[PDB]
DNA sequence: TAGACACC
DNA sequence: GGTGTCTA
């Protein structure tokens, strides 16, 4: 590109012929399942009691748990899945549901930023902390103290947050809309 | 304002003491250790014309250094900082005061309880042993008539029995007992020569090093001694 | 006294000493009597009713003693935290000589554990400079040999005596912020009528102006539906203690005598294993599920 | 005279800290076996475990070092993860006794469960070095310490003296308490309130040294806090009559009555229980009562647990 | 019957070289033919799934029998670093003459590498033009569904009764071959196609014992605890308990995990049951010692298969 | 004398460390598959593993080389990181002696978890210089040694003797604390308290020198003394007498007497109870003894928690 | 004592072949490395007045380095090390013996197999060369009448098939074979000129290289191969 | 500095 | 989830 008439190269060979490894890197990235996806593909097996394996994928003891519980069905071994699911292999308390749940069908973070906040500046808990949230935005509807507090997001404050990239675009929706 | 080599030189070093800093407009800067432990305090030749938080001093200062000496620092139209150079002018980021740590006030140092003096030369030998005798510790006591400082390994001697390393600052006139003992990771004083004030009243204590380009105050530890 | 910038009641009016607290007779005399000492012990102040305030005691013995105080929400005291910021606070001497005393708040929260075991040998280390104030809802929650090291001291039961007296205080204190917050006094009737709502949680009353009854889960269980039940649990899976209490309490007039036997074999069941249970949310569902069925 | 004050410490379960090991109350054969070790001047590796806290572990590990004038490295069992032993514990290990101090190093509160590793890789460091410098290891939970390393070491078991020792014991804590009340300036009006607090917490030390420094806020003693003491641990009249009349109402109210210490009372009831009751409602009292205390400890509630305990027995109890 | 000489487990030093050489069921053999012919080797994925069948003997053969220039990398071995270092050097880097390149990637089905076969997948939209990929598995689940897709993957194992018949054969008649040049002695030729049925399909075990047995140059693991919970007896159980004791954790992850296919559907819902119960009060558990031997009598009562 | 003594050692149960394959207590097979091994000049791979520490094998490592002249590298396992495998340890299988001796890897307590890579990263570097080094592993828990290791070596089990050595070797261990008596200056009153120290810890050798230490407190092993082994883990008669006697009264009484150590207790007890009783009552006696171990630290109370399992057993155990 | 810089380079430099040293008076000073695959020796100019094991000696060095030259080191009151300076003291540990491996004694090298020499620029090139070909193992060998050293990738290539480097040191007057394969991790010694005298006994071999400022022998890998 | 693995 | 360790 500013070589007219170049050849083809698609996303990959360009990353890996000029080695950057962060496009390699996000080359080898893209491929994969995506999360979401995935916790779907899961909870349809235990239900419509179909194939599939686990460790070539992400696994929520939560979650599986909790989908679950959604049918009173399936309620029995959510519990003892409850109460034993500690330390059973994540593959274990897969296979425990699948066998388990007999029939099939099936059918934060913002708010972690504002509440963290809050109890960093007030010194309290994260319990009070949800109730100071409440009080507000009810009452007063707290963006004048999103603006006091707004000059408390730094960057180092992030990644006790969350992760990633999802973290920047906090920066600024809290720069933002007060 | 221009920031002269030896205002940065100064700046640099307070940013060892704290990543970020609070600049009032006037002649005098100061900054504090987030927990407290050392404070640090400079009058500069040159005159700051604006009140400005910087969040990143040390990343500030580093691109300071890319421009000549006559650049021109000033606040910038949307209140930022505007760097500006002959041909060239760069932003760097005003930071919210809530989120940068500051002294209160300059509080007058006490008179001193013990006063003493060290060489630029022997504070070098102190810092540069220290990290490989690995004395996290040291104290400033009375030997033979002269006040000395001790080093020693916390992590390894407790009660800070086992000496690995003496300096010996100038004799002491007094006949008080002090073992005035101060953290190695508090002493972030930049190179050169020191009064030396000493002071504590029971339980509390702090130790002034009054140089020629700023001055340090730091904690004495709990387990610090003395008759005074 | 008033904290005249801040945003929030209960934040802006906090009694700052000890006796602006409203507190039960034989409670206000036992702080009275620590900081007269002038010095903080270790402490482990212990609820289990909630908004007694006990960060507010505690942020109170602090002011009392005029120590340097280092403020930490329970949930936050992690492994590695502890050993930098509270080493780093609690190995420094002060150079106005005061006292450090760390506040851990809700020490009751869960894998703190292990942040719970580092500090046995911490509060040891630095006793001169440093101590502890714990703070818990569950004492069951804080470690034994912590328990041991710390003073524990052991939330109210007001006389019938600190009823009323403390009734005072309390119509008292909303009647000035009320005057402070130049908001309208339209009968004094309705003041007093908050103070008795609800009575030992005057955190909570305060937090009423500045804008629980089972009977949602009771209606529910009759009913027999699972969406409301469902979403009840979690509302409760806070304090289950507490609520399996209440639960048991009006679910046994308002049910036949055959399923008196049954509801507490169910109830007592549930309690009995709530602990090991991994999900406490789900765990509260399945009991309202049978509860329901039976 | 004797009693030791460390006196840059107000919090006086501390400033009277034992410095030595005969100023240390101990059972009489670990007190000897203690000795012995001092006497010949080099230590050698121990444990020192409770698990209940407040019996003397760490200050026996620092006295034996005293006694023994040892060359002693204090250091917290939590921060011995791996890279800590591999580097400073090994570098100290490793150097030489010049002073000609016998070396040891102290791993305090080392029961942790993650430090499982640094405890691996302490099995071959304990072995390697034995010559130059000896362990002490203080924990309140010894499976916590794995058996490759107990068994590197004597292990001595705090806190279950002999009733001949805990007797003993309780005479020289009480002798104690009076010491340091004399040097704290408390008046002793009666005796019984020292011997009360000796015997309320006994296992422990800790707390026994800490509920007397709580109660000197007026200070002296008087007997009036004798009954803010001893408390009241009789009669269970009121719950054994409740069960007889089969009733609700007062049991649901007697339970969060005894919620407090449910230990001692579950004990007091199977004891009462057992004679008043029928032979068949024996054999039944038991899988109820064994039961219940079982649980107990997972119970969220523990008012409600001791609620639920009652209506059971009231319904399968029988008997005059 | 080929030698590689210097080598020291015969499993090693006698290695089929040819496609030819390896023994195989019906379609398994025409089909590496089929594909040694077209002299050209496509992105594929062997996988067993139970082992000794022959995986990678069969890649590193395909290689011989094109004349291959391989690079043979295992899979544990095969990491971030080297995917992007050696790999792609070689890939890159220029043979002359005639030879293919092939990278032929062993076992890797395994539990840490799903990211170095992301970085492959990629690779291999990368490097493809330039050379060839044969992955081995025993568990194609080991494997991202992606790298499925590109490589063709064939499936080994299940030789007709035919096939069994003839392939016993060869590994008997193979079997002599390699003893005659060890100069380990046969006593009895039944016992040696004792040995080619008592593990039929696995060719590798069989090889191994076969070292063990020449200790005088001549030819006549949960298991134990697993063994003894079908044969429900307690002396054994009640002994293997203290063995196993030091780590449980360990311990009782093998256990669900190797009785979960070897019991009934329905004892899977109770093994469940009785090991996550026994897992979840471990560490309250005084005697963990037996606090194992409850777990294991509880098993051998409830457990059939 | 016929005990060797390292003497730069006062901690006792290592001043008595044996030196060569002799003075080493070992079951019969084992003492002379390891002769065998000394006699050939030539040591294979060999592991070594307890699990139950104190068994012989890190004192065996030892003495396989001292007795075979080895030129020997004594290596915390703990410590061999991949890194330390590529560099030292390679350095040194590769390299050529010389002194015409044969060269020895000992790599203690190689049992750990993660170090899992540095072991994948052996089973080739074991194969490739075993013409000139041999390796000799330690470990306490043997799963913790990746198959394809265990697979190259040799694997001798420690420990489990029989009873025929079992007590050929408590005679030579008793036989031994003596000898170790004679030059500590510790008098023997009794002798049946050192055959009780032998007894009481047996597979472990080490705690068994180690109690015995603890001891000579007052430098005599009298009947005052054999007094006090008996009780440690001492006779459990009394409960097992009142569990027959089906009564309660002393069952009631005997439990707060044990709530001291439940966990040693709990042991002791399913142990004498299984040869004692009906073999259906062995299946029982498993459940009521693990749902108890099971709960305790649970409980409450644990000297009731006892009581609770002695009706328990006395109700359903029959004999 | 006092150690002068060149003493001290030399130190430095077996520090790399073992991170401790034992050093007994005298004028002599040696190391193996712990895996016994590298040994060197040397003279020196200072004379050595205590026995004293050193566990760290790279720290110990960088200490001195912060000292002035005649600062005195000598044996410390409780028997540590004791650097006294001008105005300063510091203290070392001294380390147990039984910790720090050391040689046995020198064991006289047995009259040479072959021998050759290797010019300063030449054992530099090929050390440096090293890093970046990724040579981990070289082979003094014969070819066309001279002494060669070949360099190869053993991760790479296992046989030694394919050299990556070469480097010819003198022609070679007898009629042996031997290809002597040495481990570039065991190649140590301080840049210089080196007589090098190769010897071999059937499976045994060693390298000692001889300097001017010391020696350094050093073992031939097992696959090493002659006539001798 | 992360992610893989392992143990609460 | 937390904490620890190791390899990258
Ligand atoms: N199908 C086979 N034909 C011939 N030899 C085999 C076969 N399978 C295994 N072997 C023996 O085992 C060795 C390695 O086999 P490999 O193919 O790695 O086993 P796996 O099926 O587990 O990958 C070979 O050198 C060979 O002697
Ligand atoms: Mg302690
Ligand atoms: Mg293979
Ligand atoms: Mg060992």
């Amino acid at each position: 590109s500013l070589f007219k008439d170049d050849i083809q190269l698609n996303e990959h060979q360009v990353a890996w012929y000029s080695k950057d490894w962060t496009a390699v890197q996000s080359a080898a990235d893209s491929f994969k399942e995506k999360a979401e996806n995935e916790f779907f593909e899961i909870i349809g097996a235990i239900n419509n009691k179909t194939k599939c394996s686990i460790a070539q994928k992400d696994y929520s003891k939560f979650m599986v748990e909790n989908a679950l519980s959604q049918f009173p069905e399936c309620m029995p071994a959510v519990y003892a899945m409850n109460l034993i699911g500690s330390g059973l292999s994540d593959e274990a308390h897969f296979n425990y549901l699948m066998a388990a749940v007999p029939r099939g069908k099936r059918y934060d973070s913002t708010e972690v930023l504002i509440i963290k906040l809050l109890a960093k500046r007030y010194q309290v808990n994260t319990n009070d902390a949800i109730n100071y949230k409440s009080i507000l935005t009810k009452n007063g509807k707290l963006p004048l103290v999103l603006k006091e507090l707004k000059g408390l997001v730094t960057d180092d404050f992030l990644k006790e947050v969350t992760k990633n990239v999802k973290e920047q675009k906090q920066l600024k929706k809290l720069a933002l809309e007060w | 304002m221009k920031l002269s080599k030896d205002t940065t030189a100064l700046l640099k070093n307070f940013a060892t003491i704290n990543s970020g800093i609070m600049l009032k407009s006037g002649q005098f800067i100061m900054t504090r250790a987030v927990n407290g432990t050392t404070y640090a305090e400079a009058n500069i030749s040159d005159v700051i014309d604006f009140d400005v938080a910087i969040y990143d001093l040390n990343g500030f200062l580093g691109i300071l250094s890319l421009v000549n000496d006559d650049a021109e620092i000033s606040q910038s139209e949307d209140g930022n900082i505007k760097i500006a150079d002959a041909r060239s002018t760069i932003f760097w980021p005003a930071a919210d005061p809530s989120t940068v740590v500051a002294p209160n006030k300059p509080i007058p140092f006490p008179v001193a309880s013990a006063v003493t003096e060290i060489k630029a030369e022997d504070l070098q030998q102190l810092l540069r042993v220290s990290r490989g005798l690995q004395i996290d510790t040291i104290a400033i006591t009375v030997k033979e008539g002269k006040i000395v400082i001790n080093g020693f390994n916390k992590v390894e001697d407790s009660a800070l029995t086992r000496v690995k390393y003496s300096l010996t600052l100038g004799d002491y006139d007094g006949e008080n007992t002090f073992n005035f003992i101060i953290n190695m990771a508090n002493m972030k004083m930049q190179p050169g020569n020191y009064k030396l004030l000493l002071w504590a009243k029971g339980k509390q204590g702090a130790a002034k090093f009054e140089g020629e380009h700023a001055n340090y105050v730091v904690a004495l530890e709990a387990d610090s001694t003395h008759d005074f | 006294t008033v904290n005249e910038k801040e945003h929030i009641l209960e934040q802006k009016y906090r009694p700052s000493t000890i006796d602006e607290c409203i507190l039960p007779a034989f409670d206000k005399e036992t702080f009275k009597s620590i900081t007269s000492k002038g010095k903080i012990p270790h402490i482990i102040l212990h609820s289990p009713s909630p908004g007694t305030g006990k960060t507010t005691v505690a942020k109170a013995l602090c002011h009392d003693v005029n120590a340097d105080m280092m403020f930490v929400n329970g949930s936050d005291c992690k492994i590695d935290f502890v050993r930098g910021p509270l080493t780093n606070f609690a190995s420094a001497a002060s150079f106005d000589g005061r006292q450090k005393v760390i506040v851990i708040d809700e020490f009751d929260r869960s894998g703190l554990a292990e942040s719970q075991r580092h500090l046995r040998s911490f509060m040891e280390a630095y006793s001169s400079n440093c101590s502890i104030i714990i703070t818990a809802n569950n004492i069951d929650g804080i470690i034994k040999p912590l328990q041991s090291r710390c003073r524990v001291i052991t939330f109210g039961q007001p006389t019938d005596e600190d009823k009323i007296e403390m009734m005072k205080q309390m119509i008292r204190r909303l009647t000035e912020i009320c005057k402070h917050e130049g908001i309208a006094i339209a009968d004094m009737k309705v003041v007093a009528a908050l103070v008795k709502k609800n009575f030992p949680d005057f955190r909570k009353t305060i937090g009423e102006l500045d804008s629980g009854a089972i009977d949602d889960v009771l209606e529910s269980l009759k009913n027999k539906d699972v969406k409301q039940l469902r979403a009840l649990a979690p509302k409760y899976a806070a304090d289950y203690s507490w609520f399996v209490g209440k639960l048991a309490e009006e679910i046994y007039s308002r049910v036949t005598p055959q399923s008196i036997i049954r509801m507490y074999e169910i109830v007592g069941e549930n309690n009995q294993y709530h602990g090991i249970a991994a999900n406490t949310e789900l765990h509260l569902a399945y009991l309202f599920i049978q509860l329901a069925c039976e």
